[PDB]
């Protein structure tokens, strides 16, 4: 099935034609595209009054890196290295070591958000929920070393957004 | 007194610098779709001040959104360098900020830093309209920090 | 005494403040910084050069039409005379004759853009 | 097996006849690119390049390989006659802001494990 | 003024002479590049210039290779404006 977008031959009645005339001299069309935003001023702006105002989002929203922790305290993150491997743009380096106590820990946990692209795969990759983007977007920096996180950033931004990121993982882990 | 006087000049050059961003229309990549985004009604970069102007000699800020290549770069550090001062410049997304995802490649400029002094980085992959309007308000508030004709009167 | 003064008064407030534009802001110039705009790239070097303009017998031609206009216009004064035929054939027949110019110039390319 | 298709000549010599007149394009543009790219290298220092740029890959007898290169460096004068190359990507042939690298073995030990 | 073989043998040796890899002394009427000079052909490409460009007509590559040393520069030159002494 097609239809032909252009294919109206205009009838040549005398009436027909009179109003093509006049459309022609009496500007109408032009007039109609006048009513038309004048029809739109009169319409209520969509502008929201950031930051006082925030455009909507969704639980799934990817944002700043985090690295979460169980109840206890302890970091969930082993060492497994599947966000280091999954990465698509290799933004993670991992070094490992047996921590004192026993547990395999990292040792070094880099997360270069300059080279990152919030691709999330790395929070499907974790198989203990470790690495999550956090909710948190407004976290511009005026120097570039500032995005370069450590292991200790990524630490201070999970007990940071820890209340909100638990409730968003809470709110959409049954689709996963 | 003179620092009183020099102080309050600041403030009011300062105030007209920071109110009147006038960016410039350099989108390069899918980091220029969100550039335009927050220039939609939803976002409307009007009402801060800041309303989009090409022909660099008329204009205050650069926000590189996109990749940055080789064979763009000297473009770039040239059309920085017609700017007027004061310049600033915000870098959005990964790609301009550092190399983003082609940060490995071989035509690839590691970082948008490399080619100009980059004021703000905006980070995302893209970033999010809100976020980059975030930047540009961290941006208005260093303009606001400025002190000029205090460090003039203390030469 | 009051068409200069307002003249003078237009110009010096002019020559004013392009005088605070040009030595307040404290300008620091370098010579990329001046270099010629041309959509980044340095320009292929002209600006200059010979410019064709295809209009070049339409821009002329209108030197003869806002000519003519300077006849046309006493007519504010022209009607209010005693002779009313002879001006009224004599205004139609300035207006006739564009028409007749405007006419061979549409129907002989004229008007038409060179390509 | 040993024999294999030309690309452009048949020979070594029409092969040196390519390279002859391609380097007479490049010593004739050279003060062109000097003027019209606003260089600061003088015209001498643009033309010994080109000879050493041609005195580098002096080593090649395959004569398929002759004309590829002769097709390269056709490309690049023709990038550098319709100002498709840039001051900076012309500035490129001369290595300015690269330090000087050492060629004796002594150096090479004192700065690093490398051949 | 009409001009012969001395005005061709003059200017070919001054076009010559100007060139900095050529040699005063070793320069010579029979001096050929090859042997008495010791240059490149890539050296009497520009030889060859020297010759078109101060000369006004240009000579093709067909017969630059050919002009291998100044007496046949100046035959040559001599045969294109028709001197004949
Ligand atoms: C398909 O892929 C594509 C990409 O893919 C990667 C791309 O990247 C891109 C490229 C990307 C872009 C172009 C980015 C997107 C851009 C946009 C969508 C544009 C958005 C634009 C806007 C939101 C703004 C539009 C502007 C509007 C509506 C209005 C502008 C008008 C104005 C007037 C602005 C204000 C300016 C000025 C100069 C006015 C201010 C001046 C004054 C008031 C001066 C006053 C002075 C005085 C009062 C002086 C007084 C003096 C006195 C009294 C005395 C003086 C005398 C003395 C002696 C001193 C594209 C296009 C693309 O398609
Ligand atoms: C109506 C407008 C009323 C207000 C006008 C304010 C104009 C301010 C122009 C910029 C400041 C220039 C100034 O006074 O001193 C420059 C002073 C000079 O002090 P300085 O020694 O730092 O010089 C600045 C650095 N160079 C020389 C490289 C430009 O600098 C600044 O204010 C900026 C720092
Ligand atoms: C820097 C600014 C300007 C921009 C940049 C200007 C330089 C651009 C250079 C582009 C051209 C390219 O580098 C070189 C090429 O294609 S081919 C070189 C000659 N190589 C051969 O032909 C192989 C064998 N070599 C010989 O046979 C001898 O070398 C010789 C030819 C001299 C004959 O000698 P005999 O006769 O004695
Ligand atoms: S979300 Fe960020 S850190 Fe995780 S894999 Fe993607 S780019 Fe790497
Ligand atoms: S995938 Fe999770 S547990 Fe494995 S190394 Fe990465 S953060 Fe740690
Ligand atoms: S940072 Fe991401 S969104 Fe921005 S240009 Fe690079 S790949 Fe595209």
């Amino acid at each position: 099935t097609y239809k032909f977008v252009n294919m109206r031959e205009p009838s040549m009645d005398m009436k027909s034609v009179t109003d093509r005339a006049a459309q022609t001299l009496l500007w109408t069309e032009l007039v109609r595209g006048l009513g038309m935003t004048l029809s739109y001023l009169f319409r209520e702006p969509a502008t929201i009054n950031y930051p006082f105002e925030k455009g909507p989002l969704s639980p799934r929203f990817r944002g700043e890196h985090a690295l979460r922790r169980y109840p206890s305290g302890e970091e969930r993150c082993i060492a497994c290295k599947l966000c280091e491997a999954v990465c698509p743009a290799q933004a993670i380096t991992i070094e490992a070591e047996p921590r004192a106590d026993g547990s395999r820990r990292t040792t070094r946990y880099d997360i270069d958000m300059t080279k990152c692209i919030y691709c999330g795969f790395c929070q499907e990759a974790c198989p203990v929920d470790a690495i999550v983007e956090g909710p948190n977007f407004e976290f511009s920096t005026e120097t570039h070393e500032e995005l370069l996180y450590n292991k200790e950033k990524l630490l201070n931004n999970g007990d940071k957004w820890e209340a909100e990121i638990a409730a968003n993982i809470q709110a959409d882990y049954l689709y996963r | 007194r003179g620092e009183y006087v020099v102080a309050k000049l600041d403030d009011l050059v300062n105030w007209a610098r920071r109110s009147s961003l006038w960016p410039m229309t350099f989108g390069l990549a899918c980091c220029a779709v969100e550039m335009m985004h927050m220039a939609a009604p939803r976002y409307d970069m009007d009402r801060f001040g800041v309303v989009f102007r090409a022909s660099p000699r008329q204009s205050d800020v650069m926000i590189v959104a996109g990749t940055l290549t080789n064979k763009m770069a000297p473009a770039l550090r040239k059309v920085y360098d017609q700017m007027p001062e004061p310049r600033y410049v915000v870098s959005m997304g990964s790609c301009a900020n550092g190399g983003g995802y082609y940060h490995y490649s071989y035509s690839v400029v590691r970082g948008c830093d490399r080619i100009v002094p980059v004021d703000i980085y905006v980070p995302g992959c893209p970033p999010t309209a809100e976020a980059l309007l975030y930047g540009i308000l961290q941006l208005q508030r260093k303009i606001k920090r400025e002190k000029r004709l205090r460090i003039w009167y203390r030469r | 005494m009051n068409i200069m003064l307002t003249l003078l008064t237009n110009v010096t407030l002019a020559s004013l403040l392009v005088l605070i534009a040009f030595w307040l802001p404290q300008l620091n110039a370098y010579s990329e910084k001046t270099s010629p705009y041309e959509c980044g790239f340095d320009p292929m070097g002209s600006a200059r050069l010979p410019f064709s303009m295809k209009f070049f017998l339409v821009a002329i031609t209108f030197l003869l039409f806002d000519l003519e206009i300077a006849l046309l216009l006493p007519l504010p004064w022209a009607s209010q005379t005693n002779n009313l035929k002879t001006m009224l054939t004599m205004a139609l027949f300035l207006l006739i004759l564009l028409a007749a110019s405007l006419a061979y110039e549409w129907t002989q390319k004229g008007l038409e853009w060179a390509e | 097996g040993t024999s294999v298709k030309p690309i452009f000549s048949r020979d070594m010599n029409e092969a040196k006849r390519r390279v002859r007149e391609l380097y007479r394009a490049w010593y004739r543009e050279v003060p062109n690119t000097v003027h019209l790219f606003q260089l600061d290298i003088s015209v001498k220092q643009g033309r010994d390049k080109v000879r050493e740029m041609f005195m580098k890959n002096a080593h090649v007898t395959d004569p398929r390989v002759v004309d590829l290169l002769v097709i390269k460096g056709k490309m690049e004068l023709e990038e550098t006659i319709n100002v498709w190359k840039q001051r900076t990507h012309i500035m490129r042939f001369f290595h300015e802001t690269e330090a000087p690298r050492p060629t004796d073995f002594l150096s090479k030990f004192y700065v690093g494990h490398d051949p | 003024p009409p001009l012969t073989l001395e005005a061709i043998k003059d200017r070919v040796l001054y076009v010559l002479k100007l060139y900095d890899k050529i040699d005063p002394e070793k320069l010579s009427v029979n001096s050929h590049f090859m042997k008495d000079l010791g240059l490149d052909s890539l050296d009497q490409v520009e030889i060859i210039m020297a010759m078109e460009d101060e000369f006004g007509f240009e000579i093709p590559d067909i017969d630059a290779e050919k002009l291998m040393c100044p007496q046949e520069i100046v035959d040559y030159i001599a045969d294109k404006k028709d001197v004949y002494e």
